[PDB]
């Protein structure tokens, strides 16, 4: 489908059979467990900020 | 960048600055450990070029800087096929030694032709660089960044006498005051998609800077991603 909300894919979406939806990710990422979100597969995946967002903090 | 604000160290880790016959004369983006993508009008051969990734403040030392030599330059095959049109303004630079990826040196993501365009159409991207902060004015020491709205192609065309090809797009504000500028060329126009940034444009040209009625003109990356991937393969 991919019709609305990118078929609920965090990055890429493509129409599957029976109007299904298969999500995918860019290099350095892997398809999460929920089959929609993308997670880092390498130490430093493209396009992401990894320095403590504005000064260091604690969580 | 005119009317933007300082970036924070590590906020745009794919940004690099190019140095040559002139210091900090253009920008670029990290495709991978050995390749940088920039604007073709920045590297008209006949000169040695150096790249600095992890750069933040041009006059100080942050200890995050990685300087590399450019051993190969590949401007798009159709760049300068016609004179002074700035069409196909994109080029690739191969590094002599590979960069070491870390928090301050990270590649920018590049989607396929289909999705790069989809992301561009969200209509809001970020441009950055060490170029002029005032038209005909001085350059920045600290990296600058500015969010710029996509401009409808139809209004883009009516804003200038020059030709805006299908390989370009306009971005900026109707009121002016905020724009990329000379010296920022080659730097990235990126679109953030849920925390992950994809390269959607290459800072290319304009008529003066930040003038009301005028907009920044960018190379439409979606039209060149097949070419980029084809030339930057690592072995
Ligand atoms: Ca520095």
């Amino acid at each position: 489908t991919c019709n609305i909300k990118n078929g609920r894919c965090e990055q890429f979406c493509k129409n599957s059979a029976d109007n299904k939806v298969v999500c995918s990710c860019t290099e350095g990422y892997r398809l999460a467990e929920n089959q929609k979100s993308c997670e880092p597969a390498v130490p430093f995946p493209c396009g992401r900020v990894s320095v403590s967002q504005t000064s260091k903090l604690t969580r | 960048v005119v009317g933007g604000e300082d970036a924070k160290p590590g906020q745009f880790p794919w940004q690099v600055v190019l140095n040559g016959k002139v210091d900090a004369f253009c920008g670029g983006s990290i495709v991978n450990e050995k390749w940088i993508v920039t604007a073709a009008h920045c590297v008209e051969t006949g000169v040695k070029i150096t790249v600095v990734a992890g750069e933040h403040n041009i006059e100080e030392t942050e200890h995050t800087e990685q300087k590399r030599n450019v051993i190969r330059i590949i401007p798009h095959h159709n760049y300068n096929a016609a004179i002074n049109t700035y069409n196909h303004d994109i080029a690739l630079l191969e590094l002599d030694e590979p960069l070491v990826l870390n928090s301050y040196v990270t590649p920018i993501c590049i989607a396929d032709k289909e999705y790069t365009n989809i992301f561009l159409k969200f209509g809001s991207g970020y441009v950055s660089g060490w170029g002029r902060v005032f038209h005909k004015g001085r350059s920045a020491l600290v990296l600058q960044y500015l969010r710029v709205p996509l401009v409808d192609r139809a209004t883009c065309l009516r804003s200038t006498k020059f030709t805006i090809t299908n390989n370009m797009f306009c971005a900026g504000f109707h009121e002016g005051g905020r724009d990329s500028c000379q010296g920022d060329s080659g730097g990235p126009h990126v679109t953030e998609v849920e925390g992950t940034s994809f390269l959607t444009g290459i800072i290319s040209w304009g008529e003066e800077c930040a003038m009301k009625g005028k907009y920044g003109i960018y190379t439409k990356v979606s039209r060149y991603v097949n070419w980029i991937k084809e030339k930057t393969k690592l072995t």
